[PDB]
This record gives structure tokens, sequence and C-alpha cells, in this order.
């Protein structure tokens, strides 16, 4: 259900880091700790942000009308 | 309402937000915890009944 | 519980057939003063008969059930102390895999 | 399997410990009072004491259990053959009563064994096993069964629950079709199949139970258990 | 936060923390009460209603 | 109601349900203090209660239009009940069943109920067929029309209104229909307003 | 007692018919009408009574009358108390047993416990509670919405006169 | 004693995902089409 | 200024339950009444006492 723009706790814009994240994991095949770091997610609040996102939107898009 | 102290008269303070706010030292007789508990208010309609409240 | 499931019910009829073909003296002509220790056989709480060598029969039953040949849903217990051998085809029994 | 003729038999041991003459009696259905064990055995063709004793007690050297049974023999002394025993049981509901006794024992007594004929020998043996088991707990050899052991408990699911409902609902239809057969044979009106079978019987019948929760007929929805069938919780996937 | 309550970050609430969607469904039948009587979906007029 | 204070022809008066008053919107005067929740009141007659536990469920609904004014209570087996009395009392009710020629013509409804369930027809259709029949059966306009075809004609009258589609040939086969007879009986009833 | 309670009055002959406020009716939508269980039960007493009257008036067949009598005895009895030991129950078509007069007074929720010893009231409010270390002991915080709904009827005196006008 | 079809009896309600149900043998892509949740 | 005590700080999965205050808040100073007893009606929904 779509990557939140901005970390709840701190406010670092996080919604622009999604597709980029998924590229590091799949295309580059880097582990999550390594991936989130490349993206610039220093503090655990921002990490919890990307690390824990469940992109349900993708499941929803599967229904036609 | 298990004993006389489960029903006590209070001084109003009209405040923002949807909750009844109370002092903590008053939690003890009511057997209240702020884990989603609810409480009741009763408004006296007489100058006589408000004295019974404020006085006893 | 997670692994848990319930019985749906089997036909006891074929299990009863294997019993009489595995050395089961039928209750109808049992003589108690002659075999006072012979282990009593039960199928869904029905005393069908009696058995002289209970251990071998039990072994045959279990290795039949682990083979699929007799339903894995069927219950099979020997009570060495009470000299009893009860079986259940019964539905409603709660079971877990081990 | 089928109908579930849920009838209960109690084999009661009378008298407390340290009390004179401790008799053993049984709860036979459609009969007013409980009947002494020996009278039931004699009603099953097992007439001498030596035989009535053999069905109950397997060891001839178990004087402890045999002395426990001595007052049961003495209590049923008056009865001494099938007819006397059967007439005895019947009066507790001549010829009218002998048949009643013959029927109760064959039809309503230990029916999980068999509902008919030649299995007297079998029904009788089970009776002995029950008494044996009873006397064991009374001699403190074996202990009272755990009324909470999960293995002696069953869980009736969607299948059994519907099966129970449908059995009563099919019997409702079957007997309404019979009623019609009489109506149409009386006037030779031709037994119109659509006029005989009322779809609504089963259709709305099952629909009720499943909708309201009262597992039974609407008649009836007062005496029938409610709680089976609830609106599915859709709070969270886990719920 | 004493006695089982708790302080929450209002700023996190804004950033979307613990927000929820709520959907309620209202249902109505246009019922028929025999040969002549029938309920009707329309904008009722205060003078004749 | 109408406001005494003002009185303009169309009385613009509001029901302030939550505050429990009937008020004059124009002047503000509350015209009534006592106000009832109708929906919650109706729920004491018609309810989820079949068990008889509910202290709220105190009444029972009826259909005046069809049942008329017949208020009756089943004598039935309760928790403690000797079957002897249930039989005795119901045996007694049988002797007291000396009902009229029309209080026995409610058995013609029992026919329509048996005919609708057989025609896989809804509850509303029955309540319409039982309605049209209860109004035309005594009629002079109908007179000595084939009684078997008069009630089958009211089933089509019920089906036409409840929008439940059924052919004349369908109802014809359902009971037994003399085509010209059940077409004439369906027209005298249709003419009966 | 010679004045208020004689043994003869333990046997009923003349039946007080309660007014509708005791047994309410609801005329819904001209094909839907709701009548109180007590009204049903009285219609049974009357139907039974009317029948026995005709039976006694006409050729009294003894056993046919004592039959009709015990039926009247029931309906009358069953209207005051439906939960009688040994007797079958008066049932409303639904399978629901008739809410007798005894039934209504009876329990906790009954006219005594639930309607007199206790009762829901007006000028009352309920919401969630939270603690405020900034409030005084004797004080209670009231959400504005509640305060705006709950009321005090202050009487106009030459003291409050100007302030009350301002509130109005 | 000497000598001289298929009838509808009622509607049984089906349990979703059972042998008789339309969704038993249904695929992921199929259910999504049926507006049902996999 | 530093807090004299050090705090146990870190993530913890928390669930937003049902029961929100505005679904519970209830006030009444007169309103609808029962026809049998003439006492107030039951339920927040029904605007009862
Ligand atoms: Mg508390
Ligand atoms: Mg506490
Ligand atoms: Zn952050
Ligand atoms: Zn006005």
């Amino acid at each position: 259900m779509i990557v939140p723009v901005r970390c709840f706790s701190c406010g670092k814009v996080v919604g622009d880091k999604w597709e980029s994240y998924l590229n590091l994991l799949q295309e580059d095949e880097l582990d999550e700790g390594t991936a989130l770091s490349r993206l610039g997610l220093k503090r655990y609040c921002c990490r919890r942000m990307i690390l824990t996102h469940v992109d349900l939107i993708e499941k929803f898009l599967r229904y036609n009308p | 309402s298990l004993h006389k102290m489960s029903m006590m008269a209070h001084r109003v303070k009209v405040i923002p937000y949807s909750t009844f706010r109370l002092n903590l030292s008053v939690t003890s007789p009511y057997n209240a915890d702020f884990d989603g508990d609810e409480m009741n208010l009763h408004v006296p309609q007489s100058e006589e009944t408000r004295a019974e409240l404020s006085q006893l | 519980s997670l692994m848990s499931c319930i019985s749906v019910g089997t036909d006891p009829m074929p299990i009863i057939t294997f019993l009489s073909e595995w050395g089961m003296e039928p209750l109808e002509d049992y003589v108690p003063h002659q075999s006072p220790d012979a282990t009593r056989v039960f199928v869904n709480g029905v005393w069908h008969g009696v058995h002289r060598n209970p251990a071998r029969l039990m072994e045959t039953l279990r290795t039949l059930r682990r083979k699929g040949d007799i339903n894995p849903e069927v219950s099979m217990i020997r009570d060495i102390r009470e000299k009893e051998l009860k079986i259940f085809t019964d539905a409603g029994r709660v079971y877990r895999p081990l | 399997k089928g109908s579930r003729f849920i009838s209960t038999l109690q084999v009661k041991l009378y008298g407390r410990e340290g009390s004179s003459a401790r008799t053993i009696k049984a709860t036979l259905p459609y009969i007013k009072q409980d009947i002494p064990i020996v009278i039931i055995f004699r009603a099953l063709g097992i007439i001498p004491d030596g035989e009535i004793l053999e069905h109950i007690c397997y060891d001839v050297n178990d004087w402890q259990m045999l002395e426990m049974l001595k007052p049961c023999v003495e209590d049923g002394f008056v009865i001494q053959d099938r007819e006397t025993a059967l007439d005895f049981i019947g009066r507790r509901g001549k010829e009218k009563r002998i048949q009643y006794a013959k029927d109760i024992l064959q039809k309503e007594f230990l029916p999980h064994i068999t509902q008919l004929e030649g299995f007297e020998s079998r029904k009788a043996f089970f009776l002995g096993y029950m008494i044996n088991r009873l006397l064991l707990c009374a001699l403190d050899r074996k202990d009272q069964d755990d009324r909470d052991h999960f293995g002696k408990k069953r869980l009736d699911l969607a299948g059994p629950l519907l099966a129970q409902l449908f059995k009563t609902l099919f019997k409702k239809l079957t007997k309404d079709i019979f009623r019609y057969m009489q109506r149409t044979v009386e006037e030779a009106h031709d037994f119109n199949m659509k006029l005989a079978i009322n779809a609504k019987t089963i259709t709305s019948g099952l629909k009720y139970a499943l909708a309201t929760g009262n597992w039974g007929e609407q008649k009836k929805a007062m005496s029938s258990r409610a709680g089976v069938s609830q609106v599915l919780n859709r709070y969270t996937y886990s719920s | 936060n004493q006695e089982d309550s708790m302080i929450m970050n209002q700023s996190s609430i804004d950033r979307g923390l613990f927000r929820s969607l709520f959907f309620r469904s209202y249902m109505d039948q246009e019922k028929k009460y025999g040969m002549s009587i029938t309920e009707t979906f329309e904008k009722p007029q205060r003078t004749n209603t | 109601l109408t406001c005494p204070e003002c009185k303009v022809y169309p009385p613009k008066i509001v029901e302030r349900f939550s505050e429990g008053d009937v008020v004059c919107a124009l002047c503000g005067l509350v015209l009534s203090d006592k106000l009832v929740d109708t929906r919650s009141e109706w729920r004491t007659f018609s309810n989820d209660d079949h068990n008889g536990d509910d202290p709220s469920r105190v009444g029972e609904a009826s259909n005046p239009l069809l049942d008329g004014n017949n208020l009756s209570t089943r004598i039935g087996k309760g928790e403690t009940t000797d079957m002897r009395f249930t039989k005795e009392l119901n045996k007694a009710q049988g002797k007291n069943v000396m009902d009229k020629k029309d209080n026995e013509v409610q058995a013609a409804f029992a026919k329509i109920t048996m005919l609708c369930d057989a025609a896989e027809l809804p509850k509303i259709v029955k309540d319409c067929a039982k309605e049209a029949y209860k109004l035309c059966h005594d009629e002079k306009t109908l007179k000595g029309k084939s009684m078997e075809s008069i009630m089958a004609a009211s089933i089509l009258i019920g089906c036409r209104r409840a929008e439940v589609a059924r052919t004349f040939k369908e109802i014809q086969s359902l009971i037994h229909v003399k085509t010209k007879e059940f077409g004439k009986t369906l027209n005298i009833m249709k003419n009966i307003l | 007692n010679e004045v208020f309670s004689r043994p003869e009055w333990m046997i009923l002959t003349c039946l007080p018919v309660p007014p509708p406020p005791v047994r309410p009716s609801i005329s819904f939508n001209e094909s839907q009408r709701g009548e109180d269980d007590l009204t049903f039960k009285l219609a049974d007493i009357l139907k039974a009574n009317i029948s026995l009257e005709t039976l006694e008036h006409n050729g009294a067949p003894h056993h046919a009358i004592e039959e009709a009598e015990s039926l009247l005895q029931f309906h009358v009895a069953t209207y005051m108390d439906n939960d009688i030991a040994g007797q079958p129950q008066a049932l409303q078509k639904s399978g629901r047993p008739v809410k007798s007069i005894r039934a209504r007074l009876k329990g906790k929720e009954g006219r005594i416990r639930g309607n007199l010893m206790g009762k829901r009231v007006d000028f009352s409010a309920r919401t969630v509670i939270s603690g405020d270390p900034n409030l005084e002991l004797d004080q209670v915080g009231v959400p504005k919405s509640i305060a705006k709904t709950l009321t005090y009827p202050e009487v106009v005196t030459p003291y409050n006169i100007d302030r009350l006008t301002q509130l109005v | 004693k000497y000598e001289l079809g298929k009838v509808f009896i009622g509607r049984l309600p089906i349990m979703l995902r059972s042998k008789n149900c339309y969704l038993s043998e249904a695929t992921e892509s199929d259910l999504y089409k049926l507006k049902e949740c996999p | 200024k530093k807090l004299m005590a050090q705090i146990f700080f870190g993530p913890t999965y928390y669930q937003r339950l049902r029961h929100m205050v505005d679904d519970k808040i209830h006030a009444r100073a007169r309103g609808p009444m029962q026809v049998l007893t003439r006492q107030p009606v039951e339920g927040r929904s029904r605007d009862g006492g």
C-alpha cells in the first residue's frame, strides 16, 4: 500500500527511495543492510521505514475493474 | 459502583478532546486505569441537588 | 493448534475383516474360564472378539496403516495393563502429525 | 452412522463402603425402575449363577470380586428362567409384557452392538464387561475415568452439523410426501410429483439454521441450540 | 502516559503514522406490502411527506 | 400538529429526534416533549429472539390484511411439561374448533401456500395471491366459476404484481387449468378493481 | 382480612382487563400490525370463555364442559405466569414463549430491579478516561462537545438576568 | 404382489473452496478476475 | 539538557485497535423515550441515556 513519502519519526523523504531500493536487491543483489545504506538511510527510523514496507498496492493493481 | 467513593462530585473544566480528564490520586477509589476505560457524568438540575453534590 | 486436524470417518467394515483374518476368536464363542488373559478387541466401542497373540496383530495393523492400506485417520491402541486393544474409525477425533 | 439412537445405560452399584448388601442394578430404557443385573442376564438366556458369574468375572480365584457379586445373585434369586425374567422386566414398563421385555432388550438395550436378533450372547458379554469395569473401580484396582480426557471427546464440524439438520429435514419431507400419497389415492387425482415434493422444506430449512444460528427447525428454534454458524470476523486476516 | 496511557508523536501522526480508512455500508429495501402498498426511492417533498 | 403561536398555512415543523422534541422551525416553540424511536419500538414485536430470553421482545406481529383479527397462542411442550396435559389441552382445543364456513376457507390459503412453494414462488407472491383471492372468492361477478381455477387465477394476479414472471401454461400445469375457464376467471377478478 | 383479602377472592370470576399502556400496539404499514403478547393471551381467554359459555348455555354434556373449563383455567393462568411447572407453555407461532405479567416484573431487567431500583436517565454522559497531571484533584475535564450537549436550567433572577441574556 | 425420474428436492448451501464450489479449482489470476481475494 | 536517566529506546510492533474515542463519546440531556416504561431509550446509536 504505496511507500510512505517521508519517515514517520524524523521526516527524511523516503518515498523516492523505493524503486531504487528494489534495484539494489534484485538487479545488484545486495543484502538489505547494505542496500538501505547505499540509499542513505542512516538512522533506524528511516531504515524501519523502507525495510518494513509491504507494497500491497501491487496486489490491488491485479483486480481489473 | 462498589462503594460510596465510586461516585463522587467533581468541579467542571470544559476542555478540548473527546476524553474525561481526571487527576491520578483519584484513580485509587474509582478503580480506573487509562486502558480504554469509560466513566459516567450526571448533571444536577436543581440548586438543591447541586448542594447535595458540593456538600456531601 | 496449528498442526491439528479432525477425523472425517472411515468404514470400520474392512478393518473388522482384516481382524478375523489375523487370528481373532469371535466374542459369540469365547470361553472365559479357558482364556482369562486373552486380549479383548474393540472397533468403535464394539467388542468384536478376542486375541491370543496381541503384539503380532498390532505390529501387522500399524505397518498396514503406515503403508496407506488402512486409513491413517484410524486410531489404534493396545492397553498391555488392561489387556485391551481398541480401534477408532470414529469422526470427531482431534489428531496431530508426529 | 445414521439417525444416532442416543440412549444411555447406567449400571449402578448401590450401597456405600461399610454398608450391608451392596447390590448392582441397571438403567434399561422405557422401564420405570432399575433392574438387578442377574434378572437381565436371566432375560438373556444365561440362567445358572455359574454362567452369570463367568460373563462378569474371568478369574475363578478372584474371591474378592466374587464375594462382591454374592448379594447380586441373592437379590435376583426369585427369578429362575427367561420367561420369569422377561415378564419381570415387562411389568416394570402377561404376554403383553413378555413381548415388551423381548423388544426393549433387542431394540433399545446396547443398540450400538446390534439392533436385532441372535446377538444376545454378544450384548450379554458387554454387560458383563461393564459390571467387571464397575467392580474394578469399587475394589480400587482401576480408578474413576477422567471426564475431561480429550481422547473421549469429539468435535462435530460442518459435515456432522448439516448431516444432523438434513436427517431431521429429510424425514420432514419424507413424511409430508406420505401425507400427500393418501390425499391423492383418496380422489385418484394422479400423484403430481411437483404437488408431492415441497422444495421449500429443505431449501428454507437449511437456510434458517445457517442464517440465525439456531441449529434446528424454526418451530423449535426455542429448544434448538444456537451458536453454531456466526457471521465471519473480517477485522484482520488473523481474526 | 501514567496508568496505562501513552504519549504519541503528533508530528508522526501527520507524517501518516497509525492512520486508518473506515468504510461503512448502509442498506435499504424497496419493500412490497401486498397488492397495493409499495415503498419508494425518491426525494420526499416536505409538504406531502 | 400545528404551532399555535404562528399558524402559516403550510406548517413547517421539525422532528429533532436526538433532542427528543417536535419543534416549530419558524418560531422555535417545542410542540411535544415525548418522542419515540419507532424502529426500536417495532423491534419488541419482530426480533432475533426465537428463544424467548429477550425482556425487550414482549409482542408479536400480525397481518390484518390477510389473517384478519385472529390472535392465537400454541399450547406447546416447555422445559417442565408432562405430555399428558399438552395432549388434554390440545384435545380440548379440537372440540372448540367449531369455526365458520369462511374461518375454514382460510384452508384455501393453505392450498395457495402449498401451490407457491411447489411453483418455487416467493413469500410476496403468496401474500398477493392470498390477497386477491380473499377479495374475489365471495363475489357475485365470479359466481359459480370453477373454484379450482379461481385460486389459480389469483396466483397469476399475485405474480403479475410482484414482477415474478410465470406463464399461464406454467400455472395451468401446476394445478390443472381449463384454458377458457381460467382465462375468464382471471378477467372478472382483474375487473374487480 | 375481612376487607382487603378474603379466601373467596383467591378464585377468579371477573377478570381485570389492563388498558393498552400496559400491553402496547403498533400499527405499522397497513399489512403489518404489532400486538402485545398479553393482548394475544386475552384473546385466548375470551375465545375459551365464549366457547364454555355456549357449552353451558346449550345442552351441558358434563365431561365436554369440564374439558372446556380446564382450557379456560390454562389460558387465564398462563397469562399471569407462563413458566408453570408441569404445565405446557403458551407459545407465540415463532416458538417464542409468551411474556407473561410475572415474566415482566420478575428478574434484574424486570419492572422492579431494572425499571424502578435502577433506570437510564437524562442529563448523563459517558466517554473514555485519561489522566491529567495538570488538573486539580476535585476537578473533572469535560470535552467541549459533551458540555455543549449537557444542560443546567438556571432561573432568571435580577442577579443572572444580564449574563443569561448574553448566553441566550 | 405384482407390477401394474430425477426430482428437485431443495437448495443446499455450498461452503466456499469446497469440491462443489466454483473457486476450488481456481488459479491466482482467475480469482483476481472473479473479484475474489487469493 | 540531558535527562539524568538513560532511556530504553527502540522499535516495537504496535497495533491500532478498534475502540476510538469518537465511536464511544456519548452525551444526552433529554431525547427519545420508551413507549412501555416512558424511560429513556437504550443505545448511543439511538441517542439513549
Ligand atoms: Mg480499571
Ligand atoms: Mg490499576
Ligand atoms: Zn527517520
Ligand atoms: Zn411557531
